[PDB]
């Protein structure tokens, strides 16, 4: 018949076939991340390979469409999806050497390690060996070393890579008719047909740029506040006026300020929001924690775990004897089975943490019905952005109360507000800065914008001036600290945790709008709710098919990405840390170094 | 003699599910009256008895029981048992997880998912012959070549909507 | 010295000399409406006959200066207010029967009786016997009865003096330069000088019948769905297409509503907006309720009432033994002397009143800045609409959850909220017709458009005809029903309830623009305010040493009154009405009518 | 001798205010410290003692008090009691609603609301002469014709600033 008639056809085949490919393919990857056999590591790839090689396959024949000669917007969704002609586009010997870089990288990364330089005897990997001297030792040599070691080593190591790397993959990107491989990454925000709910590659980063201004003010003085703080943890090493020395931060990078709570906290006085021991003094188990987020989901109406799930999780490690890995994940393999991954100890931040990756499996369920290539979050953005409403709402100490972990006797006073929102500010908005900073620099480095002989000397014209953070030892374009950043070494997008970490923020104001909420927005628990869930789960049902635009509508009521919510959240703060930076200097000059000349 | 069909050891693909006829026979249905071994059992005639019949046996997939009923939309309605409009008796179906799947995969049973023009009520195709969109002949490797018959994939990870289900379906005239 | 010079001498002079004749009078006047005594007055008289001689003496004698020779805006109004005629312009036979015609009104109304057709034992007076019965009976001829016994009793009576009343009111209007009675009440409005915030005593016909018509539809639907609900409540007594039984209108007259509230109610199965019952169960009393509207002013940023207030204020009938009149009022007595006098009942319809009383209460404390001859509502409207404001924003849900009569968990959601805005509808919208209605019947019997022939023939017309009421009973010119309300048989201006009515929402609309409001004008709360407090403050502040016209355009933005603001405070209602009339025929017929039948 | 003045039984009028001459005496002061008694207390000098006067006394009306006081405004500054620019003591002032006010009406107490010229500190004015704008004779009937002291109307139910305040005024040499 006609060529949109052909076409459907050709995506049907397609489903049946990838649903088998791509089910056997997950088994696989199961099966060897809950149990790391040999015989098993084996399989995931096989399985692996037939998948990707039979996407490939289909990719090359789906090119034999024209989805511009078709007008059926949902066809012409799945099938522009599978005309993935990805690195297929360069020649043989790019696409050799590129996957070889993609993967030298990636190994340096996870396999790189420095020694103590008056003990080379003892050597660290970034996890758990630096990462911990990083995120608790107090000394600013100690923390220099770590910072400077790390970056000096595998940093170094990756500059030569990175920049093949980048030209690369630019072809890759200019071939396939995009200005570069930034423009490629802005690519998955794009709408096209619709009407007002259309979004460029382009208006990406006006709306980025523009919504992060209204953010400096907040930002500034969480800056200034902190520094004063930090100013009596290493009195001398820092200035009033100054930025922050990068390897004071809490982290290898300072791309979350979380642990410098134990340093900053507003009244150290105040005691608990933290049942990690309510739910131990309680004999709590990795059953209860799971059984108990469930019931949280169907409160506000959604559905019960598959018994699947049951059947089928990972909950507690098997200890040794049959080892696993143990990052948190949510599984959606196909054939509706669904089930989580994850190592559960006690901790809250794991009872929490149990409530995030359900999120993710609710909106796995809720788009199930949507054919194959539509199954998966609006955008990036989505799918971590509904994992963090639920650990919100869970957090709050009227939920902790309305479960029973929490004394129904506890006074939630104006202090603990505060404590709470500055553990808070120092993840949620510490991290907005640098986010859109270290893409603003990729995003320049793939335009040419940042040659080649000023890409570190431009990392921290901007690590300055838009972060307000220095670096204690200085960086000439032998190093590329940037590249020892996961994400950035490994060829993952890294804007999507901006527009998540921003969309979250409209998802839980619109919830608890709907929910019916009185207080101030933190104090937002959408348990009990339904009439928030069905606003929630409009926009769950669609995942990929139809616009982010119109699913973020469907949740909030405006088409596009908002800070204001964000802002309302931390506004108690806000108005705080501005009366505390009274006298202390709010702002920095990008010119001062703990180093000097 | 009812016994003799769901009981049998093994089933049909939909494509090619069987009609057992049964004449001169007595049974009480009450063999099925009492059955929570039974996920479905929706009944487009009665639930009465006159100990007096048309048995057809197939497998599905869970989310596809649905089609079994007059009226319904398609796929496996239309290209494989497609029920009569008015004109009914019973509906039966039962999970068979630990029977019809396997943790590893089975996937022995067939339905066809490409064909020109929906079958009749109580039709049948067994036709195998590659598929173009338009007529003509097919010889794959060939492109806008299918061939129609396809494959379940009945692993027993699966979700309760992707497991098999032996259907059986009784007609009275 | 100059003219203008020798005017300013003068006016001090009145000043100092007015109010302690002014003073004098008021107290006489106060103690005699909290105390009837005989004693009491006589001197209520004698004062009030000092100052109103004074008074006289006074305009003779300021009709010595010529404004027109002179140039300062402040001196001139007062000088031209103090020149001034009054019913001093008739003869000395006229101006005795006038005053003799408005007292024997006066007294038969708040004497009048009604007694038992079949029992002339008991009789009831209009306040709280007749009343009562108009506000709850469910029986149509009980309340057939009263309603027209009422009528045929004090209004048959009412009838020859009314016609007299006319005449020689008319005389007095004609003689002072106007074209009837009703061109001097017109007068009110009136602002000569100014450019673009003058305005004309017919303007004022010309925008309110304007203004009325875009009211129409919103009244027709309220109209129409009241009905059904009547037509349940009454069953068989009303037509699906006819015009209401004025005796089942909740009131004596129709005036208001808001009786019908609970044979209205959209939503019985809520938590009921009528916190009436709230505040019985809660055991308040008189003194609850005005401490607590003093505190709602406070909390805007108006002062507390002078402890004077608190010490001379009459808020609960002294019951019987020592008797008082009861209509609620605000006296600004002078000398910084404020008190309201008010028979305070626990309902809620009384709480809300309270705070209208207590606006007054705060524009007279708020203009006592001004000259003697300025400290006055920019007209008769502005005074009655700043009460109104003040009625509104204590009464919605959210208030009523603040102050303690509705429960910390109310979940305000679209039934509620049509149950508070159908009543806001039944008080406000229900009197616009009826009061416009009223007004014109009496307008025209002023120009004289009205012969005495017909004087009922008409107004019925009228009722039929713009406010969809039918008379139960045919009524000859023997009776006259406008006169059965207080108002028009006591000698009063009606128009300003229409005009205060329009002035609230314009009000409101920029009051909660200045508190920073949320959404729906309707769910506005200006309590803890100081920003809309403020800014009301500086237009109550003026007196009438503003055209109204500017003060209006200071506060709101307009030279004069819009119905914009009304029309939005009920969109909601009126779309919801819109759809519910659906199985309804809606409008009325002129023809239909319960004793032609 | 102080509580010889406040404490006075009755108390002038502002118009015809008393100054009463204060020498060889010794007195604490602190019967003035001692007291929430007093809802005016300004001294424009100084708190402290030396053992070592002039007392001037007068009514006014609540809202007239803040006029004693220097570069005030007018009507009882202007006409009346004109305090000096720098040179100054104390101005001590309580509320006497239950003495020079009563629920009838009390009117003893004067003020001039006309005259030619302001006062210069501490200057007096007892004169009582129908004024008019232009100088000239004044024989009031005739119009334009004012007499200049009028009465204060001290009623017990009214606003504070329309309450009775003895005033009482300090000076040091
Ligand atoms: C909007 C439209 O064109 N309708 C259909 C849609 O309902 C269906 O799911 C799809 C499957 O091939 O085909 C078309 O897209
Ligand atoms: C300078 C001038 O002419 N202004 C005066 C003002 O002082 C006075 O308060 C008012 C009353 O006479 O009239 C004018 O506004
Ligand atoms: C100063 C003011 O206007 N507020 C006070 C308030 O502080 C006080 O506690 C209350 C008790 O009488 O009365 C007043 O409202
Ligand atoms: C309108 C309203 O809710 N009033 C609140 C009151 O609830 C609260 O106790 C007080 C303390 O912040 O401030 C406000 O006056
Ligand atoms: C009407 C009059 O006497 N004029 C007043 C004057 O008393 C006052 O001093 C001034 C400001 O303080 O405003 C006016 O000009
Ligand atoms: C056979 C076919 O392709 N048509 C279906 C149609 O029955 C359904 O109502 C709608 C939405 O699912 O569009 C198609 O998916
Ligand atoms: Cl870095
Ligand atoms: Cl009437
Ligand atoms: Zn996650
Ligand atoms: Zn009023």
């Amino acid at each position: 018949s006609t060529t949109e008639e052909l076409a459907k056809t050709f995506l049907e085949t397609f489903n049946y076939e990838a649903q088998e490919l791509s089910y056997q393919s997950s088994v696989a990857s199961w099966n060897y991340n809950t149990n790391i056999t040999e015989e098993n590591v084996q399989n995931m790839n096989n399985a692996g390979d037939k998948w990707s090689a039979f996407l490939k396959e289909q990719s090359t024949l789906a090119q034999m469409y024209p989805l511009q000669e078709i007008q059926n917007l949902t066809v012409k969704l799945q099938l522009q999806a599978l005309q993935q002609n990805g690195s297929s586009v360069l020649s043989e010997d790019k696409s050799k050497r590129l996957n070889t870089i993609l993967n030298t990288m990636s190994t340096i990364y996870s396999t790189g390690k420095v020694c103590n330089p008056d003990n080379p005897q003892e050597c660290l990997l970034l996890e758990p060996g630096l990462n911990e001297i990083m995120a608790n030792s107090l000394d600013y040599n100690e923390r220099l070393w770590a910072w400077e070691s790390w970056r000096s080593e595998v940093g170094k190591q990756l500059r030569p890579l990175y920049e093949e790397y980048v030209v690369l993959k630019n072809e890759m990107a200019r071939a396939n008719h995009y200005e570069d491989y930034g423009d490629y990454w802005r690519g998955d925000y794009e709408v096209n047909g619709v009407d007002g709910y259309d979004y460029s590659r382009g208006q990406l980063i006006e709306d980025v740029e523009h919504t992060f201004e209204e953010i400096k003010p907040l930002y500034e003085h969480l800056h200034a506040y902190v520094r004063a703080k930090l100013m009596n943890a290493y009195p001398s090493y820092i200035s009033p006026i100054g930025c922050l020395p990068a390897h004071l931060l809490g982290d290898m990078w300072g791309r979350f300020w979380t642990n410098l709570y134990s340093l900053t906290v507003p009244f150290g006085q105040k005691p608990n929001i933290d049942v990690t021991d309510a739910m131990v003094d309680q004999a709590w188990d990795a059953q209860r924690i799971f059984k108990e987020a469930e019931k949280f989901f169907v409160s506000v109406g959604l559905p019960n775990m598959t018994q699947g799930f049951w059947e089928n999780s990972m909950l507690t490690d098997p200890g040794n004897v049959q080892k696993a890995v143990c990052h948190p994940t949510a599984w959606d393999l196909g054939k509706g089975d669904f089930r989580i991954l994850m190592c559960t100890k006690v901790t809250m931040d794991d009872f929490l943490t149990a409530h995030h990756e359900m999120g993710h499996i609710q909106y796995d369920m809720a788009y199930a019905a949507q054919p194959f290539l539509l199954r998966n979050g609006a955008n990036e953005g989505f799918h971590e952005a509904v994992g963090e409403i639920m650990s919100l709402s869970a957090a709050t100490p009227k939920h902790l109360k309305s479960i029973g972990l929490l004394s129904p006797d506890f006074q939630e006073d104006n202090e603990t507000e505060i404590n709470f929102l500055l553990k808070q500010a120092l993840t949620i908005v510490g991290t907005l800065p640098f986010t859109y900073m270290l893409e603003k620099w990729r995003w320049m480095v793939f335009k040419g914008e940042i040659p080649k002989d000023q890409w570190m000397k431009k990392w921290w014209e901007m690590k300055r001036e838009i972060v307000g953070v220095v670096e204690p030892v200085p960086h000439d374009e032998t190093y590329c600290d940037p590249a020892s950043l996961f994400h950035v070494s490994n060829d993952y997008s890294f804007i999507r945790y901006y527009t998540r970490t921003l969309y979250q923020f409209q998802f839980q104001e619109a919830l608890c709008q709907a929910a019916k909420h009185e207080g101030p927005l933190h104090k937002c628990d959408i348990s009990n709710s339904t009439e928030a869930g069905q606003k929630l789960f409009n926009m769950l049902r669609l995942g990929k098919s139809e616009p982010w635009t119109l699913a973020l509508e469907n949740v909030v009521g405006a088409k596009n990405m908002n800070v204001r919510p964000l802002l309302n959240y931390f506004e108690p703060l806000f108005t705080w840390l501005k009366d505390q930076n009274k006298n202390s200097f709010v702002g920095w000059s990008t010119d001062w170094s703990p180093y000097a000349d | 003699p009812f016994g003799e069909v769901f009981n049998a050891t093994k089933f049909p693909s939909v494509y090619a599910w069987e009609r057992k006829k049964i004449s001169n026979c007595v049974a009480d249905y009450s063999v099925l009256y009492n059955s929570t071994f039974f996920s479905t059992f929706k009944c487009y005639g009665v639930s009465a008895t006159k100990l007096n019949v048309y048995a057809d046996s197939f497998v599905v997939k869970g989310d596809d029981v649905r089609q079994i009923a007059p009226g319904q939309t398609g796929v496996i309605a239309d290209y494989n048992y497609k029920l009569p409009d008015d004109f009914m008796g019973c509906v039966l179906a039962w999970n068979t997880r630990n029977i019809d799947a396997t943790s590893t995969g089975n996937y022995n049973y067939k339905y066809r998912y490409l064909r020109h023009g929906k079958l009749r009520p109580f039709e049948r195709d067994i036709s195998n012959v590659p598929f173009s969109p338009d007529g003509k002949p097919c010889t794959p490797p060939a492109l806008n070549c299918y061939w129609p018959l396809k494959d379940y994939g009945f692993y027993t990870t699966s979700g309760i909507g992707y497991q098999p289900y032996r259907v059986v379906v009784l007609s009275f005239e």
